[PDB]
């Protein structure tokens, strides 16, 4: 909520730096752009370090990744 | 009373006017006199303007922004901004012994040999700027680099902002 | 709700739209100082050819297959007569049409209504404001790809990388019948498009001071 | 935004400032200029007299240097130390050496977010004040860490 | 005790963000190339000493134009107080000039319209007869 | 599209261009909306509308 | 009193980068077309000079395109000097257009051999009133 | 929209020149013509620098222009 | 036609007329006939005795100037500047040269909305007044600006 907190305020949003810039000429520690440099190391989603899911949908729960590989863990058990 | 004009280089007689308009009183226009003239007051007003002061150990640094006090592309400097030059006058009437070491910075982009006439036209316009005021010729030296020694980043946008800069160095013995 | 989000992303474009084209009105005489087409133009009027550069090229095909080389050039678009230079303008003044009329379906009728409303409009309107800020960035990666083309010809040109064109001229006298006349005749026609020449024993060093 | 990262993990620009102020009004110096910043400690606060040992009290300033390093991201860290000439130029060149290779020790293994420091040791080789009356004592004994902040 | 660094102006804009930024690459390709032509192509002579200056040339004049090079010469031959003569027939393509520049010499401002100008015209000055002469080129 | 000024154009390039003894310059170039000229050293904008 | 800066000023870091970006390209430009231009000594051009006779001083305004000859020799009796030719007049005919309101005879004659160029050139005499037209091999 | 106004009032409107003649005999500055010169910079439309609008209305939301590029501004997204 | 630009960007005849009357009732000559026009300066209002400086006052009137002569559309500007006979020809028509060349340099620095300017200095050799008594403060000595309104 607070980016230049106990300083000036937003001046504007530096895209090559994705990062605003405080009204003091610190370089203000806020995201302005999704194309800055974050360190997620978590992430999300199915049949990854594969092809990805499979854009068909199946009868059964059986969810495959793209390079043809199952998952368990994505399909619904019984 | 005071002429914008760098007060037609003459050494300024401010006091008398402000425990005048005091009496307008002479105690508290003495101590609001002297509280004007600390170098404390000065430092925070230089600050309040856009440059910027360091000291640590014996020796003390200045740091001007080269568009925001000069016009654009030329050694023409701008005189808008002229109570910060007055001030940065009244505050090297202090030290009156060592002499005083003045740099140029730019940027990269262009000939290096533009640059570094760019920056050496700057450093002789503030080195005659300082040397109008009263002090002695031979207590001044000038250099201007281009982007030798960076202190900022170039692909960055307020980093390039940040490189280009005039630096004052000074000792004190 | 879904509509809304979609006027609202309309209403976001737009705005943006208009917000790049007054800056771009702005700053007119960089812009033609810059891409001096005009400059860049040779002696027959004719428009300099296009080139593309690559260095280090290395492709795996399949197993038991590398194929690498160490750098490439690409003609894109052959040399051709042309008329006037290109502006700028040509390349990054995008359209703007103002979408005044947002056919309301779904007033609001309860506050939860037009909070999200709220909601689902303002992302709308930061989803128009990326798009505008992507169409920006393709045109001018083109016009920039296009003026190094231009100088990527002209340097190896330079180098002696490929013949200059030739062009012939045929010039004749008086032509027509008694009723119609043309006075002279002068007909320009390039016989020889710039290519690039295989024979490396005509290249030329370069060193700098 | 509910799941990409709003903001850097740990950041607060108002702590970065109102610790700025408390160390320096610690009196440790805090110097910032461009992208490039310095820490410069006394060691008389620090070390023992021309000895390699910290002293106990110091590691809750160690703490708190600590503490503002995590703050940004940093690539490289600098450390270097300086004394007075109390015997030769060895004995005080491998006690610099070892003074900044106990910090720098103590520092990696507290969490920094650095992937290469530097320790170096000077000696008495770079006075900064004439004035050399004392000797630990003396203010110019100092040791200055120093990095560039970068995107 | 607060802290601030120097530089700080007015807020900015992305696109002129990412102008200038294709812009410096633009600058900086231009300047090798420049730097290796001129080494691999010796100059031979100067353009000054067909076009010599002489008195009363020297008027200041702050000019931006971006027009057709008949009007902005003629202006400038009859601030000059001479004779504008044209040579060769004009050319079917029109041909354009761009000039912005700040206080500069009359003589000064005619070489670098020759130079813009490169090889499709030239220029030639006759203080003596105070004749200012154009000319277009001889190809086709 | 054909047209008829005393003013150079500039932005879509014709096809075919004639000139009168006085100084009136007329063309035959693709349909556009939009032209270009240099009315007197200044760069202007000509609207066209009804295609 | 007050003093107004620049009103179309760049203040912006992004505007300044721009101008000198501006600067640095128009320069490099203009070296380039510096060092490629070719340019002819003014003491050894071949054009034809004023041969500053009196009776070639007097104004007229021709508009003609055309050939040449017939023109040139006209242009000798309105300047009542005799003509001479020299050479052979070729199949197709050397072209000229000369359209002018108010000019002497003698850059007239100096545009007509500027527009010549190679094929064909002209002397004027002053001892012996007389103009030539040569033809080339 | 009085543009004579503190002068003579309105003469009548040069159409040789496309401005109006006051009885005051100054130029104003008012024009009343569409021949005449202006000086704008900024314009309107979709489908620029190109051939104008597709005659033909497409059925999706695409919008063409006459030398066949498409302005996806100017056509309905998703 | 709404749509369309009905009259030029802050175009008042009005305003016109009310800031030449001052002007006039100031001091500083402007006169008008045809297309032509001319504003003229005594010097006085403007510098120092035999001094290219300017005094800080001279701005309010150099802004009345320039928003006069940005109210219409132009092309071509030609200033020119007289001195009095004081010392020698050199130092006057540089005196006068200079003078041109600052105030070209503020009026460009300006809004003007033209793109020829022409500066030429003389001196002493176009005089008006053959009453030459005084030095800088004679009539005589003075700057002009000159222009044809265009269309």
């Amino acid at each position: 909520d607070g980016c230049c907190s106990k300083m000036g305020g937003i001046n504007y949003c530096d895209s090559s730096a994705g990062r605003l810039v405080c009204n003091n000429g610190f370089y203000s520690t806020c995201y302005c752009t999704r194309h800055a440099v974050m360190d997620l190391q978590f992430l999300m989603g199915c049949c990854l370090w594969h092809g990805g899911v499979y854009p068909q949908l199946n009868s059964s729960g059986l969810v495959v990744c793209n390079d043809g590989y199952v998952s368990e863990e994505c399909s619904l058990q019984k | 009373c005071f002429h914008p004009p760098y007060n037609n280089f003459q050494p300024d007689r401010r006091a008398v006017k402000r425990v005048g308009v005091d009496t307008g009183g002479g105690t508290v226009g003495l101590v609001a006199s002297i509280y004007r003239d600390s170098k404390r007051k000065i430092i925070r007003d230089l600050q309040k303007q856009d440059i910027q002061y360091v000291e640590y150990g014996d020796t003390r640094t200045l740091i001007i922004p080269t568009d925001k006090y000069f016009m654009f592309s030329s050694p023409r400097l701008n005189e808008i901004c002229y109570p910060g030059l007055n001030n940065v006058i009244r505050l090297l009437n202090f030290y009156p012994q060592s002499t005083i070491y003045v740099a140029g910075f730019t940027d990269n982009v262009g000939s290096r040999s533009h640059k570094r006439k760019l920056s050496q036209a700057q450093a002789e316009t503030m080195m005659t700027f300082l040397w109008a005021n009263g002090i002695a010729a031979k207590r001044l030296k000038a250099e201007g680099y281009g982007d030798k020694n960076a202190i900022s980043d170039n692909a960055i946008i307020h980093g390039s902002a940040q490189n280009r800069r005039i630096e004052i160095q000074w000792f004190t013995s | 709700k879904e509509t809304a989000l979609s006027v609202g992303a309309q209403a976001g474009l737009a705005w943006r739209a208009k917000i790049i084209d007054e800056q771009l009105n702005k700053q007119a005489r960089n812009l033609d100082a810059i891409y001096d087409f005009n400059s860049l133009v040779l002696e027959h009027n004719i428009l300099p050819p296009v080139l593309l550069e690559g260095r280090n090229t290395l492709n795996l095909a399949d197993a038991q297959s590398i194929r690498i080389s160490d750098r490439t050039y690409k003609v894109a678009k052959q040399a051709h007569f042309i008329t006037t230079p290109p502006t700028w303008r040509q390349y990054l003044w995008m359209d703007y049409v103002k979408p005044e009329a947002p056919n309301v379906t779904l007033l609001p009728k309860t506050k939860a209504e037009k909070e999200i409303w709220c909601i689902y409009t303002e992302r709308g309107w930061k989803n128009g404001i990326d798009q505008a800020n992507t169409i920006l960035e393709e045109n001018i990666a083109r016009i920039k790809e296009d003026f190094g083309g231009m100088i990527l010809y002209r340097k190896l040109l330079a180098m002696n990388m490929v013949s200059p064109p030739y062009v012939s001229h045929t010039d004749l006298g008086v032509t027509g019948d008694g009723s119609e006349i043309h006075i002279d005749d002068r007909v320009l026609r390039i016989t020889a498009l710039p290519e690039l020449n295989v024979n490396s024993a005509e290249w030329r060093a370069a060193v700098a001071k | 935004v509910p799941k990409l990262p709003c903001r850097v993990d740990g950041a607060c620009d108002a702590t970065i400032i109102k610790m700025m102020t408390d160390l320096n009004k610690k009196g440790i110096k805090v110097a910032s200029v461009g992208q490039n910043y310095l820490i410069s400690i006394p060691a008389s606060a620090l070390f023992a007299d021309q000895s390699p040992r910290l002293n106990w009290a110091s590691y809750s300033l160690l703490n708190e240097i600590a503490a503002f390093l995590k703050q940004f991201r940093k690539i490289a860290i600098t450390v270097t130390s300086y004394s007075s000439k109390y015997v030769s130029v060895k004995r005080e060149r491998a006690l610099t050496l070892a003074r900044s290779r106990v910090v720098s020790e103590y520092l990696w293994s507290q969490g920094v977010d650095s992937r290469i420091i530097f320790t170096q040791g000077l000696g008495s080789d770079k006075p900064i004040t004439s004035y050399t009356l004392g000797g630990d004592r003396s203010p110019n004994a100092r040791v200055e860490i120093t990095f560039r902040r970068a995107v | 005790m607060k802290f601030k660094k120097p530089p700080i102006n007015n807020p900015s804009d992305d696109a002129t963000i990412k102008l200038a930024e294709a812009a410096v690459s633009v600058s900086d390709s231009m300047l090798e190339m420049a730097k290796v032509e001129k080494v691999i192509t010796p100059p031979s002579k100067d353009n000054t000493l067909t076009i010599p200056n002489a008195y009363n040339l020297q008027a200041r004049a702050s000019v931006d134009w971006s027009g057709p090079i008949e009007e902005l010469t003629a202006r400038i031959a009859k601030a000059a107080h001479f004779r504008f003569r044209v040579l060769g027939k004009s050319p079917s393509v029109p041909v354009l000039i761009s000039i912005s520049t700040k206080d500069e010499s009359l003589a000064e401002i005619l070489r670098d319209i020759d130079y813009q100008a490169g090889k499709k015209a030239s220029i030639h000055v006759y203080p003596n007869s105070q004749v200012v002469e154009l000319r277009y080129a001889k190809i086709y | 599209m054909y047209v008829r000024t005393n003013l150079t154009i500039l932005s879509p390039g014709w096809l075919a261009s004639m000139t009168s003894a006085d100084g009136t310059h007329a063309y035959e170039m693709q349909k556009s909306p939009v032209l270009l000229v240099s009315w007197h050293g200044k760069v202007m904008q000509l609207k066209v509308e009804g295609l």
